[PDB]
């Protein structure tokens, strides 16, 4: 009806609890996953004879995982309240950030890699960290938890979106935000931004994907597309969009137990994957091979690829 | 090959004309849109 | 070089008629000698090298031109000898049968079938061919829709800042005497 | 076998046309952005 | 008919080449116009 036959699939087992994002190295040979066992995964994924290894060293649950453009370093946060900086290749992590009040909400690298990296926590803090300073970049308060925050393609700007029912716009380099970009609703499943730029795709908690077209230069303030059709969160639940910028996709989690494909610029979504025994947390999409991560609550990963 | 020939050239005296007649529209309107 | 007879539907026959001829009827008048087509038709040509010989020319004369003792005994015992020979015939033939007009015409009832066949399938192949043909002249078709509109929003784009920066000049000015430090600077702010 | 022959072998004409014109598109879009962004900067 | 044939798919292509040139030509005039 709506997918594609089946194809073959890899199933990622060992994950204690479940897995709460998902991610694959800029180079695609390893993806790391972060879950409910304080325990990050690394994988030897794009095939599989194994998986990588096994990462320790995290005091809590990590709320949110993320790898650096270079590959050899990975940020996460997790609810031990600290900034978790980890070199992977190098057989251990990277260093430890701290001067969190509460659990850090999102971790995600910026365009400069290890130079800057931007981060939030659930006490409503937007903050970018300077790592290689052996010190963080500047702190920051807008208005409440912000659920994703993540740097633009030029580094200049950093997108976020949280429990304050707004689309955040921030200005850094200003040591002053953006602008505040929002409809009339209240709802945050999520926050992304696409690759080119241009448009900001969002998760809304009212199982409504928002794509915001927007953009920098001329004065625009509009939107991109309205993308229906699936349920990301039942009630509560965050959920990591991933769009596929291969040929035009967008993927994303489902509180369905589906993995949530969806076109867009046909006016109309992709496809529903089924085989998940439980609500899918996050999604990744590898710009290498056409192959997507699948995190889902029932603490099994399954990559799927089109051929 | 004389009528995949004719096909061929109607085909593309045709396109070339659609392609002639919007890029003349296209140049219009963009031409007509600078000085204002 | 890349011209779809589907790409374009607006215009097809009447698209390329009178004009397209007028031109080629231009270059044509300009200087029409003869190379790759006589050149082409000139080896084989129709009967040349061969023509054989004998019946071949008496022939072609006959075509371009629409155009007694014994003697008793001669034709009249070989009208005798004719007229046994076909009471012989027509005996054996009238003694016998025919059924070879049926049989022949089964045979070509199946020709006929064949031949049927096989321009089915010349007819299957050449769907086939417009179809493929017209999913790639629909994808190009689309390709070239997504280029056309991504250059009218470049144009767009480029005209945006254009207006909106010389407005911003203008307001350079307004603002820059009205604070903007000093004229000099902001007077000459553009694009 | 003619027209899908000069049809498909001339079809990345007009792909790299479509590609060209992108390309101007990135290039108008990234002189607007830094023409705009010092705009936006310059009050 | 062969001859006709090749005349009009010379003299075609040189319509055809001339006018591509002119569409492609009042295309970029039409790109570079609006800065």
């Amino acid at each position: 009806r709506c997918s594609s036959l089946q194809a073959p699939i890899m199933l990622l087992s060992g994950h204690e609890g479940e897995v709460y994002c998902c991610k694959f190295h800029p180079n695609g040979s390893t993806l790391a996953s972060a879950g409910f066992d304080r325990l990050i995964l690394l994988w030897n994924v794009y095939g599989d004879c194994d998986n990588y290894a096994t990462l320790k060293g995290h005091s809590g649950a990590v709320m949110e995982l993320h790898y650096n453009t270079d590959g050899s370093m990975l940020f996460s946060a997790s609810t031990d309240k600290t900034v978790a900086v980890w070199d992977s290749e190098t057989g251990e992590r990277v260093k430890r950030l701290k001067g969190h009040t509460s659990f850090v909400n999102s971790c995600y690298p910026a365009r400069r890699g290890p130079q800057l990296v931007c981060t939030g926590s659930d006490d409503g803090t937007v903050k970018l960290w300077d790592i290689r300073k052996k010190a963080a970049i500047q702190t920051f308060q807008n208005t409440y938890q912000v659920l994703a925050v993540t740097f633009n393609d030029t580094s200049d700007q950093i997108i976020s979106g949280g429990i304050d029912n707004d689309i955040k716009v921030w200005d850094l380099r200003q040591n002053k935000l953006t602008y505040t970009m929002r409809g009339h609703a209240d709802s945050v499943t999520g926050l992304s931004l696409s690759s080119e730029g241009s448009y900001l795709l969002s998760n809304a908690m009212d199982n409504t994907v928002r794509v915001w077209d927007v953009r920098p230069f001329a004065p625009k303030e509009r939107c991109v597309k309205i993308f229906q059709g699936n349920v990301h969160n039942f009630e509560k639940n965050l959920l990591r969009c991933s769009w596929s910028p291969d040929g035009s996709k967008i993927a994303a989690g489902s509180a369905d137990r589906f993995v949530y494909v969806w076109d867009t610029t046909s006016r109309r979504i992709l496809y529903k994957l089924p085989g998940h025994a439980g609500s899918i947390n996050e999604v990744a999409f590898h710009p290498d091979e056409p192959i997507i991560i699948s995190a889902s609550s029932d603490k099994r990963l399954y990559m799927g690829e089109i051929q | 090959e004389l009528s995949h020939a004719l096909y061929q050239h109607d085909a593309a005296c045709r396109v070339i004309a659609r392609l002639t007649k919007e890029v003349t529209a296209a140049r219009e309107a963009l031409a007509t849109l600078k000085p204002q | 070089v890349d011209a779809l007879p589907y790409f374009d539907q607006g215009y097809e026959a009447p698209g390329v008629r009178e004009a397209a001829a007028a031109l080629v009827e231009e270059e044509t008048r300009r200087y029409r000698p003869t190379k790759n087509y006589l050149s082409y038709l000139t080896a084989p040509d129709y009967s040349a090298f061969e023509t054989d010989i004998m019946r071949n020319e008496f022939e072609r004369l006959a075509a371009r031109q629409p155009i007694a003792w014994q003697e008793c005994v001669n034709n009249s015992m070989a009208q005798l000898e004719h007229q046994a020979v076909r009471i012989e015939n027509l005996e054996l033939m009238s003694q016998h049968g025919c059924n070879a007009w049926k049989v022949y015409n089964e045979n070509l009832v199946h020709m006929i079938e064949h031949a049927q066949k096989e321009l089915q399938k010349l007819r299957k192949h050449i769907q086939d061919l417009n179809w493929q043909r017209k999913n790639m002249q629909l994808t190009a078709g689309s390709k070239l829709r997504e280029m056309e509109s991504n250059w009218v929003s470049l144009v767009s784009k480029n005209y945006e800042i254009e207006r909106t920066i010389v407005q911003l000049e203008n307001e350079i000015y307004q603002i820059k005497q009205q604070h903007g430090e000093a004229n000099k600077e902001n007077i000459r702010q553009d694009f | 076998e003619e027209l899908k022959k000069h049809e498909d072998s001339a079809i990345p004409r007009r792909l790299e046309c479509l590609k060209e014109d992108v390309q101007r598109q990135q290039e108008r879009e990234k002189e607007l952005q830094h023409r705009y962004a010092d705009l936006l900067l310059e009050k």
